[PDB]
């Protein structure tokens, strides 16, 4: 099988020290991200919610998201739609749709949806939600 | 040039500092940091000193609802404000003197929501 989990690289140039593993970084950089020469990818997922008598109020929690990264969202059956994150620190507000963009280095969101059955459309790095086309992608 | 002060914050009553004549050219830090309970730190400067209380009633009043409602305002009161610029909630601000005189600082509380079961600014 294969495996998961988070790892430390350590690059080095002409620097015979860092096949010891504890070579401190040093002098000018030469190798960067490849993946930011390109478009992210986009994580769209859909869900079907309903509001009972005594449930109009409901609240979904996201995945982090890195910096520089964007949030979309948007509810077609009109109820009240709005954004905050752990703590609850309003972050944007339905105009439904919303939007969103990462300032901190680590951001967790909350999805306030309150006001019957809805559809809920939510995406990450993906401003096409309203035509998109392709079955729910990514994670 | 390094000073500190301390104090408390109840039900979002602030507090004003004087800095009395500065000169064109001086550039003004400062840095806000929570030290017990739940406060949520706000600086913001301004010439004449206004009690903001009687503005930012009316954002609390109003319950992008919160964050531009707050941004607008704020823009008006202040000549120049931070919310979250610290690590986590504290501030930070940087302010050049814009011309020669004597200007006020305000430090209190923002408006912010800390729960996840309903909306409540
Ligand atoms: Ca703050």
């Amino acid at each position: 099988t294969y495996t998961t989990g988070s790892f430390q690289l350590i690059l080095g140039l002409n620097a015979p020290q860092v096949i010891s593993g504890e070579g401190e970084p040093e002098g000018e950089v030469f190798a960067s991200l490849a993946s930011l020469e390109i478009k992210p990818e986009a994580h769209v997922q859909e869900l079907e919610i309903r509001l009972d008598k005594d449930t109009r109020y409901l609240t979904q929690h996201t995945r982090n998201l890195q910096p520089g990264d964007t949030f979309h969202a948007l509810v077609e059956p009109l109820p009240r739609l709005r954004l905050t994150d752990s703590g609850g620190k309003p972050l944007a507000f339905g105009l439904v749709e919303l939007n969103y963009t990462c300032d901190q280095d680590i951001c967790e969101l909350v999805v306030h949806v309150d006001g019957a059955v809805y559809r809920l459309l939510v995406g990450i790095n993906a401003p096409n939600l309203r035509e998109s086309g392709q079955t729910p992608v990514g994670s | 040039r390094v000073q500190h002060f301390t104090g408390y914050i109840e039900d979002g009553r602030g507090i004003f500092y004087s800095l009395p004549d500065m000169k064109q050219g001086d550039i003004i830090y400062a840095s806000m940091q929570n030290t017990g309970g739940n406060l949520d730190p706000l600086v913001g400067i301004m010439a004449e000193e206004i009690d903001p209380a009687v503005s930012l009633g009316q954002v609390l009043e109003k319950a992008n609802d919160l964050i531009s409602e707050l941004t607008a305002v704020a823009d008006r009161i202040f000549l120049g404000w931070d919310d979250d610029g610290g690590k986590g909630y504290s501030a930070s601000l940087e302010f050049t003197i814009p011309r020669d005189g004597t200007y006020h600082i305000f430090a209190g509380s923002t408006i912010t929501n800390q729960r996840l079961d309903k909306f409540q600014p």
